[PDB]
């Protein structure tokens, strides 16, 4: 956020161009960047297309969804936002993205596979693509996103193509290439809480039992900018990543007293809080709904995953390599997960967890 | 060349091509003016993507159209009157001296009096 | 007519004393009306902070020696009372109030611009 | 009169946020100040009395 | 009271017969009203339908005066007498204030020609660089002081947002009377033109734009490299220098353990003859306004027709109503005024001193002696310094305890001002030391200063020049129109300029420059704001913070200033380039 | 007189901690205006060539009847300012 | 409803009783420049109108040249 998110009033771009920015920082001043966020509609780059345009940074937004791109021309000011309509089996399109950038920001990257995109088109071919796209059209910075466990040698279809994206990236736009390796990320309509805010979650016994490391999503698109406006952030790779280390299974039994769903000894039970499943009928049910359901479901390779813990890579950059301090979920846990609270709505009183809350209640969640 | 394209010139030094979108004007292709933008800078821009620069707006510049009418000539005098040709709908009526052996443009219109007798010098 | 709910007639303040029991008396109307600011407005904060936000604001004005300053502040202060209780602040400016917060030095002003 | 025509702040809709929220002026276009143009002379004269000659103060005779 | 040809700087006309009630020429109701309707029908009986197309159209006497004295109902070919002045003489109203400037006050092709656009009261005369491009109810008028002379004269200037339109002289009756010069008003394009917008940094025999968080690392790199010992850092400010930092240079380099400071004259005795020891040896005592009751003037090696030339109309004003008698020593010139030359050298103006003219300055009332900037840059500046001081001491008449009668005239406004802060070494030994580290506070005459080959020099400026393309690191500065300085002028008087415009691309004030870099050197200085930076000026001088207000110097101090002092060319080779922001004018160009 | 009347006035500090006024007689009457901001009075739009400004008192100008006037007033509310001697 | 030509836009609103292909000659407009088809409304297509400054920037950079010292 900040005022104003420059050291300078005058930024020299790697490519030679020299960007100068004019006024205090509101939405009607400039900072001489043209920046291409692709991915912007999807949950991170709503984060990040906000910050960018809010300081008047133009943005070039590629979109495939014509309405899910109309809430992005609010944050910036006339001229400040663009659309392209583009895919990425589609290379006029992505040029058209990159023509004028300086800065290309890469968000594009699924869990999940369909009839016509698989896990290695978006997080490799699609990646590859648009760095060597990147670099034809002379782009100074180039920002990719990966996952927190990208290895190319995973077990995981997606932890290995985020791994082996993450080395076409540098393999096509070079070594100057920054990459992110964000953990779990909780804000609103969050993907990682959203699913540990479900009430009939499915075989949540072996699904909740793997450890993260969740961060927030306003540091990481905070980090982002950082990233982008500080030359020094060229070729290096980023974990960002909370303090703490947090199960899904603590999670899902902490959000269950702040919703008071235990209110009644009967209800959770009643209602489908828990849904035990032999793994054999998790997998089996997972593989039907890959060729019967037409909305992406809890697929098999996150089957998998829930296994595989986080795995922070020590000769990676943190959030104070930038200068900032990772925020604490249970400072933020409450007002993510205050919209889900049943009654609320001042019957009688409200019960506000605090910071120090969230931590007591954490324990009384892990005594049996 | 982008020197025709990007400064300001009395004429044109060749043929303007009206297919040509890099141009000034579609029947002239340097600018007219010394504050005026280059047409071709304008549309170097991020909102020009992934638009049709052939449907964009582009007016006849009036510097063209205004010089290609002939000089009007006045017999037996020396003034020329001109009110825009429109009367009520034209210009202010202003009078024009014809004393000296050049052709004189009207202060609105720019249409560009002269004296008959002074006919064949500013021909050359 | 009536008067809305919370609502106290204007009067000019002519004596030091009275005005200091006024204004303490407001002030604890503000704590004891806490808890349903956080309820009315759906607060991501304890009422212990609202309270705490609250004699900070006492605290500024604490040093002001001017009688007729006093009446207006005093004044003020009770509008702002009426317009909380009663709940026509939107929850939006309510939450702002609390997004309310080291300074550069000037060779980092000076590289950015300054003010 | 010492009040901006502008005001200091101006609202918009924070989509971190989710909400509208208030922040610092800032304007495309600033307000043009053509009232500059102010007569460096004064239009109308000083007018013509139509005081009732009731609520005149009467004037003294001359000398007998 | 209505008028179009009065104006009580000029003869007495009665052309107009607008003031009825002459009133103008003679000395001391509805058929007046009529009168006035009358006579404004007979303007416009002939007058052009230009105002649509005319430049005077918000500003117009015609105009405002027929709508205020009139009713609401009722062909000359073109002249060319300069690239300055567009000419419309259609809309002439036929009042003659153009012939009395042109021949009274002016003496004419003049340095002072362009002042008839003020006083034509229609748009028979307008400015053509200004011409179509503005109108006067868009422009924002800001109160500020001259820069291009040392007259200090108050200019209004008035500007159209970021833009700077027109320069238009303001009233005042002790410096420029309501006259500036052609360069004071037709320069003002050289500000978008050439500017420094962005840090240079010199690769080779290129330069490429920086940061300023690198352009003050490069410096510090290249200050430990050279290694600059005591007296090696050399400071040099220029023409158009503010006094804020020059202040704030000599400070930093006293930091560094060093006195090698200067300006960019070429003065080759290094304490200048007149000397910055004592105020009244450098400044003009008598003051501008008393120049009006003057008996006898010495001008000494000045020429006051480039030098200064408003102040060089105020002695043919006087020169015509009375009988003053001005005599002239140095290269002969063409003078708006009758002047009695007497020689080319200090040979004449001793030998002046022993004739008829020292005579008359014996038993003047009110004598003045004059001498020009560009003598203390002649060989013999100690001859001409000493001959007249001694002259000055030896008399009565030229030290009163009413009048002073010693005046120094400089043509560059940061001489006077510098020279008060004490910025000018008084030491050979400390000048014709070697330089290592060279910083060009805004200083673009160094065709004659030596500059080492190996030597680190800075450039701080607001304009590209040859002084920009010596240096290594170019750092950006702020012109005088947008910037808050204060400048001192030949009679020391302190006068602030007051920002219009914000400096353009990524430049700075330019003392804040200097402070920056100071801590970028590990010289901090103390300043954080303007008026920690204005309290350190009254540290150097108590009258600096005395706005508009001349400190005349005592009686007493002054004479041992005067005592202690014991071919003339005119420094001025081209009028139109003196300072950085004319040379880059392109109306300048034309006038050439 | 010595009334603190910016602390109900509703302005934002900055008029008393940052901004500074001008008291001067342009030609029968006294307007008080402020300096303009080193940095943010103006900057070119992008888009169309606005003028844009963050600075909320460009425009405004008080006009007094006399010179006491508009040193009382400014006083009173605490302001920074020079008076522009005519 | 873009689609209708300005001369005939006047004349289906009732602006006069003299449709465009009836107009005497010297109430006929008289161009100077060429007279293309009629274009509609263009939003919601590539060929929409971008507005952009028309003007150069206001003040223009020094480009700079290095000379040797002497
Ligand atoms: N907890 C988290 O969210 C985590 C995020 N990440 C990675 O961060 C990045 C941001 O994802 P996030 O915003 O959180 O959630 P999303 O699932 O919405 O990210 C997917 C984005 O990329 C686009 N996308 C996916 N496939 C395609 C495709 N074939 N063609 C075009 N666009 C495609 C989507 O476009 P559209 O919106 O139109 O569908 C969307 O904008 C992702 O790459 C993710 O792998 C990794 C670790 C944690
Ligand atoms: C009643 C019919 C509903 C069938 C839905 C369906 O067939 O959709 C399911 C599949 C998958 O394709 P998807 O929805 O893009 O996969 C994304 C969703 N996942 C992640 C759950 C797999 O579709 C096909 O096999 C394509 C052919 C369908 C044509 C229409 C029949
Ligand atoms: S001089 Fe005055 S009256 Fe004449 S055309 Fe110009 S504005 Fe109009
Ligand atoms: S040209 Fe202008 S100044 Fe000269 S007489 Fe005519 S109106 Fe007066
Ligand atoms: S002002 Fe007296 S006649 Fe012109
Ligand atoms: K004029
Ligand atoms: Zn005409």
């Amino acid at each position: 956020v900040s005022t104003f998110p420059l050291k300078s009033d005058i930024n020299i771009t790697k490519s030679g161009k020299t960007l100068l920015s004019v006024g205090q920082g509101g939405r009607s001043s400039r900072t001489g960047f043209t920046a291409t966020v692709f991915g912007g509609t999807g949950f991170l780059g709503r984060v990040v297309v906000s910050k960018l345009a809010k300081h008047g940074t133009n943005v070039v937004v590629p979109f495939r969804n014509d309405r899910a791109r109309r809430q992005l021309k609010v944050n910036g000011d006339l001229g400040v936002v663009n659309f392209v309509e583009f895919d990425i089996r589609n290379l006029k399109s992505i040029e058209d993205s990159v023509k004028y950038s300086d800065i290309v920001i890469n968000l594009i990257g699924t869990e999940h596979f369909s009839k016509n995109f698989s896990i290695e088109d978006v997080n490799i071919g699609a990646a590859e693509r648009i760095a060597k796209a990147a670099k034809e059209a002379g782009v100074s910075r180039l920002i990719h996103v990966s996952s927190y466990n990208a290895n190319p040698s995973s077990s995981s279809d997606f932890y290995a193509t985020k791994g082996i994206g993450e080395q076409v990236v540098r393999d096509n736009f070079g070594p100057d290439a920054t990459i992110v390796r964000p953990a779990p990320m909780y804000f609103r309509n969050s993907p990682f809480l959203n699913e540990l805010l479900q009430i009939k979650a499915l075989g949540g016994n072996v699904i909740f039992k793997k450890e993260v490391y969740p961060v927030h999503a306003l540091q990481v698109g905070e980090a982002i900018e950082r990233i982008a406006f500080d030359d020094a952030t060229a070729g290096q790779t980023y974990e960002l990543f909370g303090k703490e280390r947090y199960s899904k299974k603590e999670l899902r039994e902490m959000i269950k007293h702040i919703i008071h769903i235990g209110q009644r000894g009967y209800y959770p039970y009643s209602a489908g809080f828990y849904l035990p499943a032999p793994e054999p009928f998790l997998y089996a049910f997972a593989l039907i709904r890959q060729y019967i359901s037409s909305q992406p479901r809890f697929n098999v390779d996150q089957l998998k995953r829930s296994h595989i813990n986080q795995e922070i890579d020590q000769s990676a950059k943190t959030f104070t390599d930038l200068g900032m301090v990772p925020d604490e979920l249970s400072e933020y846990l409450y007002r993510y997960v205050k919209p889900h609270i049943s009654y609320t709505s001042q019957t009688q009183n409200r019960t506000v967890y605090s910071k120090e809350d969230i931590e007591k209640l954490r324990d009384y969640v892990n005594t049996p | 060349s982008t020197k025709e394209l990007t400064t300001a010139r009395i004429k044109d030094i060749s043929k303007p091509d009206e297919n040509n979108l890099q141009q000034q004007a579609p029947n002239r292709i340097s600018p007219w003016s010394k504050s005026q933008k280059p047409r071709a800078e304008a549309q170097d821009n991020v909102r020009f993507a992934v638009k049709d620069l052939a449907k964009q707006p582009r007016p006849y510049a009036a510097i063209d159209l205004i010089y290609k009418q002939p000089i009007r000539y006045i017999e037996h005098d020396n003034v020329a009157v001109c009110d825009g040709n429109g009367g009520a709908q034209g210009h202010p009526k202003v009078y024009i001296n014809l004393d000296q052996n050049k052709a004189i443009p009207c202060g609105y219109c720019g249409l560009r009096f002269a004296q008959a007798a002074f006919k064949e010098d500013i021909e050359s | 007519t009536n008067p809305t709910a919370f609502a106290q007639t204007t009067r000019y303040v002519k004596d030091s004393t009275e005005m200091r029991t006024l204004v303490l008396n407001l002030y604890r109307r503000y704590l004891r009306h806490s808890r349903g600011f956080v309820n009315n407005y759906n607060l991501d904060i304890p009422a212990s902070q609202v309270r705490t936000k609250i004699r900070q604001e006492f605290e500024r004005q604490r040093f002001v020696k001017d009688l007729p300053l006093k009446n207006v502040l005093y004044m003020k202060a009770q509008m702002e009372f009426q317009e909380l209780v009663n709940f026509w602040k939107q929850q939006c400016h309510v939450m702002q109030y609390f997004e309310s917060i080291k300074g550069d030095s000037f060779v980092q002003k000076f590289l950015k611009g300054a003010q | 009169k010492d009040f901006p025509t502008t005001g200091y702040t101006e609202v918009r809709y924070d989509a971190e946020k989710r909400r509208v929220v208030y922040e610092p002026l800032e304007l495309t276009q600033a307000w043009r100040n053509f009232t500059v143009g102010s007569s460096v002379w004064e239009q109308v004269g000083d007018g013509k009395d139509f005081t009732p000659e009731s609520f005149k103060l009467p004037t003294p005779a001359p000398d007998p | 009271i209505p008028r179009y040809c009065y104006h009580e700087k000029l003869a007495v006309a009665g052309n107009c017969r607008m003031c009825l009630v002459a009133s103008c020429a003679m000395p001391v109701t509805p058929k007046i009203k009529k009168a006035r309707e009358g006579v404004t029908e007979m303007l416009l009986e002939n007058h052009p339908l230009d105002c649509p197309v005319c430049d005077q159209g918000g500003e117009c006497d015609l105009q405002e005066q027929s709508l205020r004295y009139g009713s609401d109902r009722g062909a000359v070919e073109n002249k060319a007498i300069g690239p300055l002045i567009k000419t419309s003489m259609n809309r002439c109203i036929h009042c003659t204030r153009c012939v009395r400037f042109l021949n009274d006050v002016a003496g004419a092709n003049s340095e002072l020609s362009a002042n008839v656009i003020d006083l034509c009261p229609v748009g028979a005369l307008t400015s053509k660089p200004y011409a179509f491009r503005a109108r006067p109810w868009e422009l924002k008028r800001t109160e500020t002081i001259d820069v291009h002379d040392a007259l200090g004269s108050n200019v209004r200037v008035d500007t159209r947002g970021i833009e700077v339109m027109r320069v238009l002289p303001r009233l005042n009756d002790e410096i420029n009377e309501e006259w500036i010069s052609d360069k004071t008003r037709f320069a003002c394009d050289g500000l978008k033109t050439q500017r420094l917008t962005k840090p240079l940094i010199r690769q080779g025999n290129t330069f490429v734009d920086a940061t300023w968080e690198e352009a003050l690392a490069t410096i510090a790199e290249g200050f430990q490299k050279v290694q600059p010992k005591e007296n090696e850092i050399k400071a040099i400010v220029g023409s158009l220098t503010d006094l804020e930092s020059i202040v704030a240079l000599k400070d930093l380099v006293n930091k560094l353990g060093s006195e090698n400071v200067s300006t960019d004259g070429d003065a080759t005795t290094v304490p200048p003859a007149h000397g910055a020891d004592f105020r009244s040896n450098y400044i003009f005592n008598s003051t501008i306004d008393n120049i009006e009751e003057a008996d006898q003037i010495l001008l000494v090696g000045t020429n006051p027709r480039h030098e200064a030339a408003v102040l060089n109309a105020r002695i043919r004003k006087v020169w015509l109503r009375s009988d003053l008698e001005v005599h002239h020593v140095g290269e002969e010139f063409d003078s708006t005024f009758e002047l009695n030359h007497l020689g080319s050298d200090v040979n004449a103006l001793a030998k002046a001193l022993t004739g008829e003219v020292g005579k008359k300055l014996s038993e003047a009332s009110k004598p003045l002696i004059i001498i020009g900037s560009g003598v203390t840059e002649t060989q013999d500046a100690e001859a001409v310094y000493a001959t007249v001081a001694k002259f000055v001491t030896s008399n009565a008449n030229i030290v009163t305890p009413e009048w002073n009668g010693f005046n120094l005239l400089h043509r560059e406004a940061s001489r006077v001002g510098a020279l008060d802060v004490g910025f000018t070494t008084q030491s050979p030994e400390v000048a014709n030391t070697k330089a290592k580290f060279i910083y060009l506070l805004g200083a673009d005459e160094i065709v004659n200063k030596d500059i080492p080959k190996d030597a680190f020099v800075v450039y701080q400026g607001h304009h590209g020049d040859l002084g920009a393309s010596f240096a290594d690191v170019i750092l950006p500065g702020s012109a005088y129109t947008e910037k808050t300085a204060t400048y001192v002028n030949t009679e020391g008087r302190v006068q602030s300029t007051r920002a219009a415009t914000n400096p353009p691309g990524v430049a700075r004030e330019d003392w804040m420059i200097i402070r920056a870099l100071s801590e970028y050197l590990g010289a901090t200085l103390p300043y954080d704001n303007l008026y920690e930076m204005r309290s350190r000026l009254a540290d150097v001088a108590p009258h600096l913070l005395r706005h508009e207000v001349v400190e005349p110097v005592s009686e007493g101090i002054a004479k041992v200033g005067f005592q202690s002092l014991v071919l003339l060319k005119n420094p001025i080779e081209n009028f139109y380039f003196t300072d950085v922001i004319s040379k880059s004018s392109p109306t300048m160009a034309k006038c050439v | 007189t010595d009334l603190a009347k910016e602390l109900v006035s509703g302005a934002p500090k900055e008029l008393i901690t940052e901004r500074v006024a001008r008291i001067y007689q342009e030609t029968e009457t006294w307007k008080i205006d402020w300096d303009i901001l080193n940095k943010g009075n103006r900057w070119e739009n992008d888009l169309m060539g606005y003028q844009s400004s963050s600075d909320y008192m460009q425009g405004t100008i008080l006009k007094f009847d006399t010179r006491e006037g508009a040193i009382r007033f400014a006083k009173g509310q605490g302001w920074d300012y020079y008076i522009q001697e005519p | 409803m873009s689609e209708v030509e300005p001369g005939w836009h006047y004349w289906l609103a009732y602006g006069t009783d003299v449709p465009p292909n009836q107009l005497k000659p010297e109430e006929k407009s008289v161009r100077a420049y060429p007279v293309k088809k009629h274009v509609p409304n263009l939003t919601y297509t590539d060929g929409a109108y971008v507005p952009y400054n028309t003007a150069r920037p206001k003040c223009a950079t020094w480009d700079p040249k290095v000379t040797e010292r002497p």
